[PDB]
């Protein structure tokens, strides 16, 4: 089990990136395969192009990961992720994540601006933007709202009276935390691998959407009868025209073992669309050093 | 008569240096032959747990070749052929009796015979040379028309990697197959495997993109179904959405004159990693010959099985 | 077999196995030999390779 | 040598014995009981007994397991 | 490398511990050593309700362990790497079936509290292994107890609606390979209202995202063909609605289909070879 894995530049890394080089020591970085393009993520989020967050994403969970361990001068050395190996990683990232919980952290494309992830390198044509590490629960808050931005941009701006485009930019925001809150980077066209993506969801959506257990809205519409939960203020104690006109019909025990059996294969599948990207399951994460000790989940 | 880049005392002290340490005999034959094994025994304990120097020094001398799991299986010899290869990758067919003495595998050459029985080019013509009816694997499956009408044929094949080590018997043959980890040779001793797949069921994905995982593909064709094996060295994650990319020209093209009803027959075909060999070495094409005639096959060596679980496309 | 009223200029590339001669002064470069060490791979069940 | 059958409710290739014990028309069952004449009127358990006892004999002329019982196809 | 964990009991322990650690050997626990936070044991406590959600994003939270023995005192116990495989046995107060299942579930027992909580007088850690099921038997059973929590709970709120024997009929009785077999009976009632939720809320969320993603291939063969299909009835009640809360609606869709997509698929899953019968034993690794 090799880890010890040179990257062979050509020029001369000069004292000014050396620094900040040594700088972000502990990282994470994706891999190619060394040559001197193709091993970060500067490949293929280049600046000619929009950030579409989708392609990276793509280039991130089809290639392996690297911790990044010593940098010298002319040559810099990469350390991999085999599994069954315990990684030590630093939160060497400048949006801050305290990992309290210690869930399973999660990588991610630099979503929260280039210029903080970023590294200039003038030795060679190249510039190596680095990727995010932050858990699980908001890399998935950050997938469903940029997703959600990047299928609502278009349909503000397809509305004629669009006196309201700055309503989302808002409403989304910032990424939801508790002891701070963090805005994020927002593209107006989603590109295409991100529409892809959108497809293959809205291929899913639409076919799940031919089978609804009509039982849940049978108590749906009880607890709209009933007190309103607060899990239920959505709703501000409406029946929608739709969940009114489903409920015709009667509640029967025929339908629900099909309809709930192809549910459960159904959103398999869409977990597995959803287990998206590398993630890394930790355990005893020692904050007083800020080293979260990682196998690869 | 002039120097070497390398002395070769240094290499051979350094190779000394770093060699593990020899595993620990035991003779059972004589006593006196046995106070010296279990003093070398108590020595080792001794140097390995007390606190001083030996400890640290034997603790950096070990190593960590773990050994793979094996799955034994009996299976009919008459519903199998001995003469197919040794490295073929066998599915495992769920039995729901309970009453049955044996189980039920599948070379690609069964299943395939099992295709066109519920329904080409040279391999229909090898596999029903090989397996000369597919009536014995059409009633070795109980129920092959209902399950393939509500479509859980998948969850129903359990793959369990390639096949290693294969006796001969009259009744009941017997086979081993490694599941989980390197494939390798057991009883036969540990020195090299192949794993054979038919080349025509066998397409490279990445070539029609234009580590090295390895996938079973079941698709669920219109006049019945098919497995195919994908190879691609892209994302254990992102290998769904190209796959669904792949299987996008076919699904409506064919799918325009179907409709289902009592609902099944969404989904359209279920897919597993069968797991990853190395990147280094390539697949390299062979030729899998009966005693009629001939077959093109893939050899992929150094295999590393990892079966995961079908997933839907 | 007519004109097609435009003239086309046909490009095209073409590999030579050329064989070549390098000729260097005497003392050009000094190459600095380092002494080899030896490592572990992964060592399978069959070799122990290093 | 003279009687060709002496059942002929279960012994022809379609007949009531057959289509009831037979995996052919046994789809809609239950898998988890057991039947003991499936070994009588499986034709593929047949076929392959038969062939077992040929192979054996065969293989020990050229020479030179879970039950012994069920090499006969023949109850007492 | 030992991978044994060594726990430290406080007191000192009596005969029918060593008996039901002697039934437990084979059987499983979480991890967080602490004697306190072993396992399941800080969400079983009944001054808390067990909740599904809580215990089991404790459960993915953690990893797992292998109980191997308990001495007088000492609480001998291995975990699990995903690197090498461990010898498993069933020791569940449901004793299921092992038939060759290719893939594995952990899952906190949903038949019984008490069946898998193992209780102690003189140490109140009162401990419990969640009941690992293979994944057929676990996705009928976390089916036929969700759909009987709903039914249950919508008796309760109309009992004209829906009946007790002709769902007794059927969804109480599970049946995988051969094997029939028979479960009936807060923690599925809350799984139930965000599956409630998230099924009423994917009527306007579907149409949302079709309506966005249905002239995008502005000639599909595979879009027009997904189009096709659903339902007439559904899409029609869209624009009525203001933005914010459409998007609030959308979002809190988004996080628990995520959730539920997680929760369906079976958390812990492990991964078995050859099962032998005789010795109620199979080899496992994690996967």
């Amino acid at each position: 089990m090799d880890l010890k894995v040179v990257v062979s530049l050509s020029s001369r890394l000069y004292t000014d990136e050396i620094a900040k080089m040594q700088q972000r020591i502990g990282c994470i970085l994706p891999l190619a395969s060394q040559n001197v393009q193709g091993l970060g993520l500067g490949q293929v989020y280049s600046l000619e192009t929009v950030p579409d967050y989708v392609s990276m994403y793509n280039y991130l969970s089809d290639c392996t990961l690297a911790v990044l361990d010593e940098v010298s001068v002319d040559s810099l050395i990469l350390t991999k992720i085999v599994p069954g190996q315990t990684y030590a990683i630093k939160n060497k990232y400048q949006p801050f994540f305290q990992w309290h919980g210690t869930g399973s952290l999660s990588v991610m494309p630099p979503v929260f601006g280039r210029e903080h992830a970023t590294v200039k390198l003038e030795s060679n044509d190249v510039d190596i933007v680095f990727p995010m590490v932050l858990p699980t629960p908001i890399a998935e808050e950050v997938l469903q709202k940029i997703l959600l931005f990047n299928v609502y941009s278009r349909v503000v701006m397809q509305a004629p009276g669009n006196a309201d485009m700055l309503d989302v930019h808002m409403h989304l925001g910032s990424v939801s935390y508790l002891g701070h809150h963090y805005e994020l980077a927002l593209p107006e066209v989603p590109g295409p691998l991100g529409l892809a993506l959108l497809d293959n969801l809205s291929l899913y959506f639409c076919i799940m959407v031919t089978l609804l257990p009509r039982a849940s809205m049978r108590l749906v519409r009880g607890l709209i009868r009933h007190e309103h939960h607060d899990l239920l203020n959505l709703f501000q104690e409406m029946v929608p025209d739709e969940i009114a006109r489903i409920d015709l019909d009667d509640l029967s025990v025929a339908d629900d073992l099909s309809r709930m059996r192809v549910m459960m294969t159904y959103l398999q599948s869409l977990a597995s669309l959803f287990n998206l990207g590398p993630r890394l399951a930790t355990a005893a994460y020692s904050q007083e050093t800020l080293t979260a000790t990682c196998w690869l989940r | 008569k002039v120097q070497g880049s390398v002395d070769r005392r240094r290499l051979q002290r350094r190779i000394a240096g770093l060699l593990p340490p020899p595993a620990r005999r035991l003779n059972i034959s004589r006593g006196s032959e046995f106070t010296r094994d279990v003093r070398g025994l108590v020595e080792e304990h001794a140097q390995a747990s007390s606190l001083s120097a030996a400890a640290v020094w034997r603790a950096g001398l070990l190593a960590p070749w773990r050994p793979p799991v094996f799955g034994d299986f009996l299976i009919h010899a008459s519903s199998f052929n001995n003469a197919e290869a040794t490295g073929t990758p066998l599915f495992q067919f769920k039995q729901s009796d309970p009453f049955s003495g044996v189980d039920a595998v599948f070379t690609p050459l069964s299943l395939f015979i099992l295709m066109n029985h519920g329904r080409g080019g040279g391999l229909t013509r090898m596999a029903n040379l090989l397996y000369d009816s597919p009536a014995t694997l059409a009633d070795l499956v109980p129920d092959f028309g209902r399950l393939v009408a509500d479509r859980r044929f998948h969850n129903f094949i359990t793959p369990v990697g390639p096949l290693v080590e294969n006796i001969k018997s009259t009744y009941l043959n017997k086979i081993t197959t490694v599941v989980h980890g390197p494939v390798v040779s057991k009883a036969i001793p540990r020195s090299t495997v192949k794993v054979t797949v038919p080349q025509e069921a066998f397409v490279d994905l990445d070539a029609w993109l234009s580590d090295a995982r390895l996938y079973v593909a079941l698709t669920y064709e219109e006049a019945g179904p098919r497995f195919t094996f994908f190879q691609s060295s892209r994302g254990h994650c992102q290998i769904m959405n190209i796959l669904r990319i792949y299987y996008s020209p076919s699904i409506m093209h064919r799918y325009a004159v179907v409709q289902p009803l009592h609902i099944e027959e969404l989904t359209f075909g279920a897919v597993a990693c069968l797991g990853t060999f190395s990147a280094t070495d390539g697949w390299r094409r062979s030729a899998f010959n009966y005693r009629g005639s001939s077959l093109p096959v893939v050899e992929i060596d150094s295999f590393y099985s990892n079966v995961s679980d079908w997933e839907v496309i | 077999k007519i004109h097609p009223g435009v003239a086309m200029t046909v490009v095209r590339t073409d590999e030579i196995l050329s064989e070549n001669i390098l000729f260097s002064s005497r003392a050009s470069t000094s190459m600095f030999i380092g002494t080899p060490n030896v490592s572990r791979r992964e060592a399978r069940v069959d070799a122990v390779t290093f | 040598e003279y009687r060709s059958t002496v059942n002929p409710w279960a012994s022809q290739l379609g007949s009531l014995g057959d289509i009831m014990y037979n995996s052919s028309y046994r789809q809609t069952a239950v898998p988890g009981l057991y039947s003991p004449c499936r070994a009588f009127f499986n034709k593929e358990e047949l076929l392959r007994n038969n062939r077992g006892l040929y192979n054996m004999v065969n293989e020990y002329s050229q020479r030179l397991l879970e039950q012994p019982c069920s090499f006969l196809q023949e109850a007492f």
